[PDB]
């Protein structure tokens, strides 16, 4: 827990008998990394670069390190878990060195015959058990299906992460015997963001569970109804579930009564027991709690973005360096694939594992410092440091 | 010598002499700005809107980031504990570009292929005009918002290095400065609300 | 009913895009040109008083 | 055909060149503005030389993004293409060009300040890296918009 | 068809929305950024005077509300199915320009007076009532722009 | 098929999570009890999001080149 | 359209109705800012001259009222089927009050700064800087008179 | 008569009525501002010379009255059915008095300020300033004479 | 003939000129900016002359990139060529030219700083070579994009 | 005249023949005036190194000969009835030599004055000055190669 | 001496302007006018830079 606690202590020293932030960070910090770094091959290299520092701990903790190798050594279990979760995530994204695996039977079937150069399509003969189906590999619309999955994955994981971080506030308020912070801050703050951005996640999961062709109804745009929930209330372009019109108005109206129920119940309980030190602080807490709901839930789209760009650079590096040498039968081509493999391996180990693994690690760090600990971590404290 | 001012004055002289020539000749309706707006392809306006939206939002984010970041590194030589405290000044500058991503995601769903006939119709020209000005509005508002929040973040970093009880009171101004980009987002999503795709 | 014979609506789009890209190039090179070196850190002076 | 005229390749061929002209012009500012502060720092303390060369590396990734978009856009222009494909290629090139041009400038200025201020106060290496990672995802955002926009280049066009 | 409603007339109506929002946002940002420099400049000497000195930051936030009201009223008169003559588009362009340049000038004035008023407030406690009166005189400019835009908006939609 | 596949896997994993709350070792008790349970949750949620969106797809692949073999 | 009443005609009255409020706002903003900087820098040592020295701000806010009057009188003359003559009169009537009010705002700002900074050192200078700020304000009134005399002819005897 | 009296004709006339009040208000502003800064720097030490040094501000305000005279006389000759010749004469009559009054106001501003600042420590210099301000004043008269002499030919033998 | 118009070889000759013009204009800045710093620091340390000559040589490789591209473009001009070939030739000229200009700015500034810095600290020279390699590939990316464009200029051209 | 060789086609060849000598003369003028002031400042203290310092001026004189070669090669291919292809090729060849010689002349002047000022205090910098001046001389040589290759085609099956 | 050598630069343009003048005509071609424009620019913009140096 020492490296994870050193990561959470760089932000702030916790309050006395507060919930520690370094205990959930053991799993969520290398797993938000894994979604941004979804490759079965690069995770193998990262586990192998992690186990050459774990299998000899005794030789290294009695020698001088020097400020980069020191951070590499004290964060070795972090790199171990990041590589293992990268293996799992890249197994689910179904790519190893920008190539697929083909280890089950597909849920798509091509036609019986065609002429060489016809835009055929597949016939959907079932579903694929674990991961993405390997029949989406070239297909000339792979980035059309493959990033509607990866955009909704990020919204669901960000929502579940923030709503798990937010119950730590209830668990703190129920320890320090602070029953006004439950009724003044927790309950309106819970009904605000679950009534707007949790409804969106229920709408994402429900739309996947409905067959919109066997039933004969048009599939609505979730983003379109999300915008028209606020900017044109009442109207519905395409009906998603049979009483959708009353629920939109009820959830819009509930999220607007939480603006006077926050910023007003907490100060007046001070007055009837306003002062300015409580009222203005609560106005700032309310117009900062709101406007961080939308900003914090939109900040999780970097999970989609860094994953898409990692996959795209790893696919372009394959087709520009090692793919060239596959058309060189002869004597010159044996030397050609040696040099081209050396260039491929050097660029996929330096550019693609190291300085994109460092980028993907510092965006998972931001999601813990900012989007997670702005809901339960109260801030300033006193470090221990004995004599 | 102000050579760019000389270029401006040459352009103004040529414009005035050309328009005055067309009036006195009798052909002043040959400079027809309305026929330019009907013969120009709507895909041009839509793609310039999308590209300038994301480009201008990213430029404003980067401007605000170096304005706050230079002062935050300079104020951390003597007070290195301001670094992780003032990171949200950079967070407010960088959500400016995520709004540009969101606008480019919404608007790119409307880039469908129209037919040869039924091309310069009322709905397609409307969609081009709406996407062009909506992209410009949210991109320019995000450029302005990013630069303003960057200036306030640099000033807040200086104030945090001075006295740590001041950063709570200068953070209020960054909250006021960040609503401007969200208003730009709302007006961008509302100007292109009734616009259909390119059927 | 056409726009023009020489200033057609296809030449004008190419010129609008060329003008935009030239504007971005000129502004970027103006940023590039104002780039200095801080020569005082790269040398040293005697100053026998100190 | 009035749906695919003859000046339609122009908006591709100047959109493919704009992706590499504008990102290399930002990488040059980042590299020069950071390397000057590197050469000024390491006269007194030269043991920080290969640790301070991170903003030169990080400004070299933006030119790779421009190279990737220029390779992807060059693979889809031909003689008989339409205006739809031509303006999508223009939009992709202009997006990654304006996004790589400002991220490079910000990486240069912040990396200059951080390399100069890591000599005094050795704790400001982590702060430099944390600011510079947030100025690198801006060219990433332009890359993402360019790919999202290139996904619909030639699919139903005639 | 209708000679008074040509199909390019929505272009000017959207340019009205763009002008009304962008220049009002610019005026609000100049009023907020220039005023906050003085508010944080006095903070090192007298920190107890900051919570009273947030008047110009709130004075300049109302300008974006002026531009937002005028923009959401213009953008509700636009539709691809309705008629929308050129008279309505010229009126919406005039609405946008009026609100935008009134709010830009008023935001410049709030910024200048808030800077020099908050900085000269740590020496004289009696100078605060004269600041608020000049800040009221500097905010009615944007209100005049909004009045002209509301009259032109109800005048051209008929 | 079978949206109830996700619910059945959910019942199995939520049974294996409550069974580990009362089986965790005593020495590093909160580290075993929070690392092991909360990695089953995220490993379940990523599988469930990947298995859905392929249950009833709206878009089919094309693959224009594809040698006829 | 008509050959005397084309469709692009209410463009010109749209530029005249806006420029009466665009350029008087710039003049009022310059006058108010340039005066208020001098008012704040003077009343550090003399806080009892605060309400007497705010007459340059009052002189500069009348310019915006001039432009507001012209912009609401032009607006109830605009129509869908008006002539080019009416739009030309509205364009000229907007530009006259706008640029004259901009000039009056520059003069009020400069002389108000110089007179407020000097009147703390001499109490018999204040009436002398009132007397200049009347000459600096009637310029906008001359623009207002020209705009109203034009606006009284934009619809008379047209066809 | 579309040949001799086209539809775009009063446009030119509408910027002969505007221009005469615009540029004559710029110079009248400058001569008020530039010399008004001098008087406020002068009457701190010697406030008894306040109504003596107010002469260069009164001589800068006659120029705006010149512009008002030309703008009123041009405005009552605008019409929908007038010739190009009338609009050309009105544009020339606006530009003459406007740019001549602009130059005259610059001259009244620059030499009025220096004479005010020198007239404290040398009381014999006040008479020598007024002889220089008269030569700056008669430039606006020459512009006004050419403007009024053009305007008498605007509808003389016009068909 | 609507695909090979008469003005079609204008853009090809403009691109063939633009390659060598902008790469030589960048190489000249790199050579001059480096040589002023070389001739200033070798009046005291004349034995570092053939060691400090590296940034002038790396500035002179950029002109060879422009020369290669402009020669390959010049062997594809013709009187009756298409507009598509002309647009591809102009894009291939502009890409290598302006990317070589950016790399030339970077090489000039970093060579002028690093040569003057390596006379005080002998350990900085490998740092200068490490930074100058990152500036040299900014022209090589544009070389790749220009050659990859030029290979598509005549393949399916009718 | 005809479709494929019009009458404005020798306009581009005359711009291309003119601009080849003009910009190379600008490059030689900068390299001669800039490096020749460093000669007249150095050779006051060290007169016998005079003819070793003329070498930047001899390097700048060669650039003006390249434009002379290209301009006399283009001029003997002008005609009244040449193609637009030939005018485009001649324009490109002229621009290539001209702007390459302009860049090479800037570099030769800026290196040459500092090299002459440096290679007199240190008599071992002469070889380094010659070497850096060789690397900036070959830029105009590259422009000459490109323009000779352009002018080489220019008439191949042009009809 | 350098004042004498700058006055020689102007006699070049005097020679070229006298020789171009005796080839004017009301009914000459575009080829003659384009060649005369090129010769005039070639001597003028070279004498300019030579005079600066």
């Amino acid at each position: 827990t020492a490296g994870f606690q050193s990561i959470c202590d760089c932000y702030g020293i916790a309050q006395y008998r507060e919930i520690n932030a370094g205990l959930p960070t053991i799993v969520t910090f290398p797993f938000m990394f894994a979604i941004m770094f979804g490759d079965m091959g690069h995770g193998f290299l990262m586990t192998l670069a992690a186990l050459s520092l774990v299998l000899n701990e005794k030789k290294i903790n009695k020698m001088k390190r020097g400020e980069i190798f020191d951070m590499a050594f004290t964060g070795r279990y972090i790199i171990l878990l990041m590589g293992v979760f990268s293996m799992y995530t890249g197994f689910l994204y179904n790519d190893i060195f920008s190539k697929t695996m083909t280890i089950f039977k597909s849920g798509w079937k091509w036609p019986d015959h065609w002429k060489k150069g016809e835009s055929i399509t597949a016939t959907s003969v079932g579903t694929y058990p674990i991961g993405l189906d390997w029949a989406w590999h070239g297909t000339e619309n792979a980035l059309l299906f493959s990033n509607s999955y990866k955009m909704k994955l990020s919204i669901l994981m960000g929502f579940i992460h923030m709503t798990y971080s937010y119950f730590f506030s209830l668990a703190n308020h129920l320890y320090f015997n602070s029953m006004i912070d439950i009724i003044g801050n927790f309950i309106p703050g819970l009904l605000f963001m679950q009534g707007i951005f949790g409804y969106l996640s229920v709408c994402i999961v429900y739309k996947w569970a409905v067959d919109w062709v066997k039933d004969g109804k048009p599939a609505p745009g979730l983003l379109n109804m999300l915008i028209n929930m606020f900017l044109s209330p009442g109207t519905i372009d395409d009906e998603l579930y049979p009483h959708q019109a009353k629920v939109q108005v009820f959830l819009l109206l509930m999220a607007l009564v939480c603006i006077p129920w926050l910023l007003l119940v907490k100060p007046l309980h001070f007055k009837f027991t306003d002062f300015g030190d409580i009222m203005i602080h609560q106005v700032i807490h309310t117009i900062e709690f709101c406007l961080n709901c939308v900003s914090h839930t939109a900040s999780y789209l970097r999970l989609w973005a860094l994953s898409l760009a990692h996959a795209q650079l790893s696919s372009v590096l394959w087709t520009m360096t090692i793919q060239i040498a596959f058309g060189f039968r002869g004597f010159v081509g044996v030397f050609m694939t040696v040099a081209l493999f050396a260039m491929w391996f050097a660029l996929t180990c330096a550019v693609l594992v190291l300085m994109e693994g460092t980028s993907a690690m510092l965006h998972s760090l931001r999601l813990h410092w900012v989007e997670s600990m702005s809901k339960f971590f109260v801030g300033e404290g006193l470090p221990y440091e004995p004599f | 010598f102000s050579f760019s001012h000389f270029l401006y004055y040459l352009v103004l002289i040529v414009v005035i002499v050309y328009g005055l020539y067309k009036l006195f000749t009798g052909h002043g309706s040959d400079i027809n700005f309305g026929k330019f707006l009907l013969r120009t392809s709507p895909y041009m306006w839509a793609n310039l809107g999308i590209a300038l939206c994301v480009g201008l939002s990213v430029v404003g984010a980067a401007w605000g980031i170096f304005i706050t970041g230079s002062s935050m590194i300079g104020a951390g030589v003597r007070a290195p504990r301001i670094t992780t405290k003032n990171l949200i000044s950079i967070i407010f500058c960088e959500v400016v570009a995520i709004y540009g991503l969101i606008i480019a995601i919404v608007f790119s769903s409307k880039l469908t292929v129209a037919t040869a006939e039924n091309m310069y119709s009322k709905s397609n020209l409307y969609t081009g005009y709406s996407l062009f000005w909506a992209g410009i509005t949210v991109g320019a508002s995000n450029l302005i918002c990013g630069i303003a929040v960057g200036i306030t973040g640099a000033t807040a970093a200086i104030s945090d290095a001075a006295d740590s009880a001041l950063f709570v009171k200068i953070l209020v101004i960054e909250i006021f400065g960040s609503i401007l980009g969200l208003l730009g987002l709302i007006v961008g999503l509302l100007m292109a609300g009734k616009a259909s795709e390119f059927q | 009913d056409i726009l023009s014979s020489i200033w057609t609506e296809g030449l004008l789009m190419c010129l609008i895009v060329s003008a935009l890209l030239l504007f971005i190039l000129i502004v970027a090179l103006s940023w590039i040109s104002n780039l200095d070196i801080t020569y005082g850190a790269l040398e040293k002076s005697t100053n026998p008083i100190k | 055909t009035e749906l695919c005229p003859v000046y339609a390749p122009f908006f591709g061929a100047i959109g493919c060149a704009s992706a590499i002209i504008f990102t290399s012009l930002g990488a040059a500012y980042g590299t020069a503005k950071s390397g000057v502060g590197i050469c000024a720092t390491c006269v007194l303390r030269p043991d920080l030389l290969f640790k301070n060369i991170v903003p030169v590396i990080m400004a070299g990734i933006i030119a790779i993004y421009g190279l990737v978009v220029s390779v992807l856009v060059c693979y889809s222009l031909g003689q008989k293409q339409a205006l739809y494909t031509g303006f999508i290629q223009l939009g992709a090139g202009l997006s990654v060009g304006l996004s790589g041009l400002a991220a490079g400038f910000a990486i240069g200025i912040v990396g200059d300040a951080g390399v100069r201020g890591s000599s005094q106060q050795p704790r400001l290496f982590v702060g430099m890296i944390l600011i510079l990672i947030f100025a690198e995802v801006l060219g990433l955002y332009g890359l993402i918009v360019a790919l999202l926009l290139n996904s619909r280049a030639t699919q139903d066009v005639v | 068809s209708n000679i008074y409603a040509p199909l390019y007339a929505p272009f000017f109506g959207f340019a009205g929305c763009a002008a009304a929002m962008v220049l009002s946002c610019l005026g609000a940002a100049i009023g907020t950024a220039k005023s906050g420099i003085g508010i944080a400049g006095i903070g090192t000497f007298k920190p107890e005077l900051i919570m009273k000195s947030l008047i110009p930051v709130v004075m300049s936030g109302i300008l974006a509300i002026y531009g937002l009201v005028v923009a959401v009223l213009i953008a509700g008169n636009l539709s691809p199915t309705e008629d929308y003559t050129l008279f309505n588009g010229f009126m919406h362009l005039s609405c946008g320009l009026c609100v935008g340049f009134a709010c830009l000038s008023s935001g410049y004035a709030i910024g200048m007076v808030g800077d020099v008023g908050v900085r000269k407030y740590m020496h004289q406690p009696r100078l605060f009532v004269g600041i608020v009166l000049i800040l009221i005189f500097s905010e009615v400019l944007g209100l005049y722009g909004m009045i002209v835009a509301l009259i032109l908006n109800t005048r051209g939609s008929e | 098929s079978s949206f109830y596949t996700v619910v059945g896997v959910f019942i199995v994993v939520s049974a294996m999570s409550v069974l580990f709350w009362i089986m965790a070792p005593k020495n590093n008790q909160a580290v075993w009890r929070s690392t092991v349970i909360l990695t089953l949750a995220m490993m379940f949620l990523m599988w469930a999001i990947t298995f859905l969106c392929q249950l009833h797809p709206l878009v089919a692949p094309r693959r224009s080149d594809l040698r006829p073999e």
